[PDB]
């Protein structure tokens, strides 16, 4: 009862967060760059993810529909993460080598970020189809579910990787520049910066292998998880706090 | 060298102390006239209409 | 030696400030209290230049009031066609460090010139259709600040070497050269009969010169620190003046002394560039707080705000018609005001 | 008219379409400006790296290290007044200043035009790259000693060497050489915030090594920048 | 016209005290930072000691460290310098200088050869008599 409601509340201002999220970062000007292109991807595949999880939990027998669906919210849920590594990467790149090309390198992670979870999901598809072409694809057919899977924790052990590796640059920078302030700064980056999505991917995955408490606190996770990051990453970036206070001063003076 | 640096300014200074000079009333007027002559030729002082403004 | 030339120039000093003293019959304020306000002036991006890698330093406008001319730290000389956003022609400069940039009365020459000493003359009507150097000006040791064209052989240059040149494109040498400065020269303007010039230097001063005589007029003062742009009001019997004391001046040719100040209290930021419209009674300029101010003439009120820049403008023209205003900043963009009925 | 409007939106095409090809070349190169006294070997230095090639005012330098194309621009015939042209070079990777550290009374002359530098309001992001030249004449006089620091610097008298100091030499002249680092080092951290940093160097007339420093400063100040676009740091 | 008019010095014998004091017009006092320079004979313009908007920040150069005292007189627009325990090194031409711009910390061209916001200097001697 309470259950669903919360469930149904949490993923509605999830979409509309990430909506809002995306306005800003797409309305400015003043905000347009690679790094803040990356950010609206990642912004439109959360809201993709909750589009695609309220359709298939509303046409939870094999018809096409929630074959689609499932194909959807697979799809989806991949390109989360892939999309979390993608800005991983370009961070790391960012940092470890003065030399970029702008539009090459843009162009280069968005057709990664979309079409390598995409191919996972098409052979995955074509597989199912072959092999079983059985029901609706929600029940996972022994080691098939695989070809989805394995992808994403590579993309969350490479990320956790590229996190460490950057926490310590971080700290190498910390030291070299010269205390209380400088630790707080470091607590807040990897604070900011840890990925707690893909470990709590790894331990839902792995618990099957409490019960009502833990698909509570997933159902929970998954709902909230789009408020986090629009919340975090978002309302919380000090360069959209900037634009807005000077947007909201031009407007007053206009007045 | 320094002498004949303060000569010179000496020498700029004097020339600029014999010139004409009007009433500083005189030389606002002449400004607010010619403002108020040109006030209707003005774009910026008065909006000119999309139909005729080349910065549709 | 030096001591009896000291007190001469002090003794000269005071009467001249006795002289402009004495002439003070009225101020500006009192004869503008019975006129009507301008009130609140409304701008309105209506073109937005854009192409540019580096900061603006340096634009200005043609005859035509349709093609204009945009420099820029990256060393690109890019005319913009206002009516259309469209680029007609994107001159490559020698040195990238350019500081000023030149429009010909006539439309086929272009000049620009920077820290490199060097002003650089540009023929835009050539049959080839590519745009080549015509000549180079080596003659001032201090940074070229500002020029001007006079004609389409005669040119005016001011230099940081506290010296202004005018020089001829046919030989290229100075016909004349002014030296009455102690401070860098920033900016100039010439005068709507051409007749005469005048120009602001780091010294707290302007200077009115003689194109033909080459000697200094009169002299100015009242600024508290370095000049930085300098415009001629329409009917060329005046000029105002901009510095970093974040106030305006405004000079007469005739009474030889200030005639209103601009300055506000929440204002701090310097001057970095300032021109008339065409009738006079706005005043734009140009300033470090990221906006411009248009500023009554008279009333000395703050008609309005520009305040679609995102870094500090340093430019700043209008049209000979007064059609439009182009005011370029450091953020790589030029944009066009306008207002509607 | 239609041909006319056709050709005019050609030719904006072609400029726009040559302005993005020269934007990955003007991106490429790290501008960088060369500052510092007339004591101040900045010709020596100028002169040593230029071997890594790839009347006037202004000169331009260009050297390649890395693959990396880096500019530097030394200010020839121009007045001794400098607070005006100094406002054009907000937009470089870093300033590069020579300071003559063997001298003892141009070193205040050069302590006060780091002041101006470091407190300018236009040059609050720019990372300063400190090299103190002519630090084998420092060396030379301070065993002879006939010149001492006290009686310019009296501080000097309570200074201790640094324990971080890692010297590489009798203590007298580490002791003074890190001395005149410990005052930059204040002077830029009196006032200024993490916006921008200063790298010290120790600079000789003979060394070949000076163009890897300033990549190695230029590649730190743009892994910082990049991360202040991140807020991370 | 910004002027500055620098009032004092003359004959002190070495180990004295004299003051010496620089009168400003033209300008509002507070807003610009003042700056003391040192013109030795036979050698450059060299820094002395400069005094903020306020007086809360106050330095000095190693030279003069701890013999020097700086006064900034806002209401009455004068700069005070106060010396004592003279040596013989220290007989110049003091030149008062302001800052070139307001409501800023850095002041560039103040020890300039041509500086334009400076006074005519008042010779200071110092010798044994
Ligand atoms: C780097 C970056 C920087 C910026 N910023 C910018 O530009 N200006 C700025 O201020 C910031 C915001 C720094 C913006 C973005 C989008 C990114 C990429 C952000 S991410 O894609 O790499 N990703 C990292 C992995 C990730 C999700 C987001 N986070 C969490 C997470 C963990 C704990 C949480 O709770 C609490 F925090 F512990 F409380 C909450 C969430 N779990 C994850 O898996």
């Amino acid at each position: 009862d309470r259950l669903a409601m919360i469930y149904t509340v949490g993923y509605s201002v999830s979409l509309a967060s990430l909506t809002v999220a995306v306005l800003i970062l797409a309305y400015f000007r003043r905000l347009h760059c690679t790094r803040n292109y990356i950010h609206m991807h990642l912004f439109l595949s959360f809201m993709l993810r909750a589009v695609s999880i309220f359709v298939k939990d509303a046409v939870l027998a094999g018809y096409a529909g929630c074959r689609v669906a499932v194909t959807f919210f697979l799809y989806f849920l991949a390109t989360n993460y892939y999309w979390i590594l993608v800005e991983g990467l370009y961070l790391h790149s960012l940092i470890f080598m003065a030399f970029f090309s702008e539009k090459k390198y843009l162009w280069g992670f968005t057709v990664f970020g979309w079409g390598l979870p995409a191919v996972f999901v098409a052979v995955w598809v074509s597989v199912r189809a072959t092999l079983a072409n059985t029901g609706c694809w929600d029940l996972s057919s022994g080691n098939k579910k695989w070809i989805i899977q394995v992808p994403i924790l590579a993309s969350i052990v490479l990320n956790f990787i590229l996190f460490i590796n950057i926490v310590r640059v971080l700290a190498t920078k910390l030291r070299e520049t010269n205390t209380r302030q400088q630790y707080r700064k470091l607590l807040k980056s990897t604070l900011v910066l840890m990925p707690l999505f893909g470990v709590h991917y790894i331990v839902f995955m792995a618990t099957p292998y409490l019960w009502q408490v833990q698909m509570h606190y997933e159902m929970l996770f998954n709902s909230f998880q789009g408020f986090f990051v629009a919340i975090i990453y978002c309302f919380c970036n000090g360069e959209v706090q900037a634009e807005i206070k000077k947007s909201w001063s031009r407007w007053t003076l206009a007045l | 060298a320094s002498i004949a640096q303060a000569r010179k300014l000496v020498e700029q200074l004097k020339m600029e102390a014999n010139i004409d000079r009007i009433k500083v009333s005189k030389a606002a007027a002449d400004l607010m006239a010619y403002c108020e002559a040109h006030a209707k030729e003005d774009p910026l002082l008065t909006p000119v209409p999309a139909s005729e403004n080349p910065f549709r | 030696e030096l001591d009896q030339l000291r007190q001469e120039a002090e003794q000269l000093k005071n009467q001249i400030r006795d002289a402009r003293k004495a002439c003070a019959d009225a101020t500006l304020s009192q004869i503008t209290n019975n006129i009507d306000p301008v009130g609140r002036i409304q701008m309105r991006t209506r073109r937005t230049l854009r192409g540019h890698l580096a900061k603006i330093y340096a634009m200005h406008w043609g005859t035509d009031s349709r093609l204009l001319v945009s420099a820029s730290q990256d060393g690109k000389l890019i005319i913009w066609d206002s009516y259309t956003t469209n680029k007609v022609h994107a001159i490559p400069l020698r040195s990238s460090w350019v500081m000023t940039c030149a429009y010909a009365p006539s439309g086929n020459y272009v000049a620009c010139g920077g820290l490199d000493n060097i002003c650089s003359i540009y023929n835009l009507k050539t049959r080839e259709g590519n745009v080549r150097v015509s000549r180079e000006l080596a003659g001032h040791t201090g940074y070229l600040s500002c020029c001007r064209f006079l004609d389409d052989n005669q040119i005016v240059t001011s230099s940081g070497d506290t010296t202004c040149a005018l020089w001829d494109i046919e030989t290229g040498q100075q016909t004349t050269t002014f030296t009455g400065h102690t401070g860098d020269v920033m900016s100039l303007s010439l005068a709507p009969d051409t007749r005469l010039f005048v120009s602001g230097a780091c010294d707290a001063s302007a200077k009115l010169w003689d194109v033909r005589e080459g000697m200094c007029r009169q002299t100015f003062t009242g600024h508290e620190s370095d000049i930085n742009a300098i415009c001629f009001f329409p009917n060329g019997n005046a000029f105002a003046t901009g510095s970093d004391d974040a106030t305006c001046r405004l000079f007469d040719l005739r009474a030889d002394q200030e005639l209103m100040t601009y300055s506000h209290d929440n204002i701090i930021c310097g001057i970095t560039s300032v021109s008339f419209s065409k009738s006079g009674r706005l005043l734009l300029a140009g300033y470090d707080d990221f906006n411009c101010n248009v500023w009554d003439a008279l009333k000395a009120d703050r008609a309005g705000v520009l305040a679609g820049h995102d870094n500090r403008v340093s430019c700043l023209g209008v049209t000979d018609d007064g059609m439009a205003v182009a005011t370029g900043s450091w953020d790589s963009f030029l944009k066009i005001w306008n207002g509607s009925s | 008219l239609s041909a006319e409007d056709k050709a005019a939106v050609e030719r904006s095409k072609m400029i726009e379409k040559q302005l993005q090809k020269d934007k990955q070349v003007y991106r490429a190169t790290h501008r960088l400006l060369l500052l510092g006294a007339d004591n101040s070997g900045k010709s020596t230095i100028v002169k040593q790296m230029r071997i890594y090639h790839v009347t006037s005012g202004i000169f331009e330098t260009k050297f390649q290290v890395d693959k990396v194309n880096f500019h530097m621009f030394d200010v020839g015939a121009q007045r001794d007044e400098r607070r005006k042209w100094i406002q054009c070079f907000n937009d470089v990777t870093a300033i590069i200043f020579v300071v003559d550290s063997s001298d003892y009374n141009r070193l205040q002359e050069a302590l006060n035009d780091f002041k101006s530098i470091w407190n300018n309001r236009w040059l609050r992001t720019i990372s300063v790259i400190l090299f103190l030249n002519k630090q084998d004449l420092l060396a030379e006089k301070v065993l002879a000693g006939k010149s001492k620091i006290e009686d310019y610097f009296p501080e000097f008298a309570r200074y201790t060497t640094p324990e971080d100091a890692t010297p590489e030499e009798d203590p007298r002249v580490t002791r003074a050489k890190y001395f005149i680092r410990d005052e930059f080092l204040r002077i830029s951290t009196a006032s200024g915030d993490g916006r921008h940093y200063c790298y010290p160097h120790f600079t000789c007339s003979v060394d070949t090594e000076n163009a890897r420093r300033i990549f190695n400063d230029c590649r730190d100040i743009i892994q910082r920048m990049h991360l202040r676009q991140y807020e991370l740091l | 016209q910004v002027q500055l008019q620098e009032s004092g010095g003359g004959l002190v014998q070495p180990g004295g005290s004299l003051r010496l004091s620089c009168a400003a017009s033209g300008f509002t006092f507070s807003n610009y930072k003042m700056n003391w320079v040192r013109q030795a004979p036979g050698k450059g313009l060299e820094w002395v000691s400069d005094i903020s908007q306020s007086g809360a920040s106050i330095s000095y150069t190693g030279s003069v460290k701890g013999r020097f005292t700086i006064s900034r007189d806002n209401a009455k627009n004068t700069l005070y310098l106060q010396m004592n325990s003279l040596k013989p090194e220290d007989t110049a031409v003091y030149y008062c200088a302001r800052c070139p711009a307001p409501f800023t910390r850095d002041c560039f061209d103040v020890t300039s050869t041509t500086y334009a916001y400076r006074g005519q200097g008042t010779q200071v001697t110092v010798s044994s008599h």
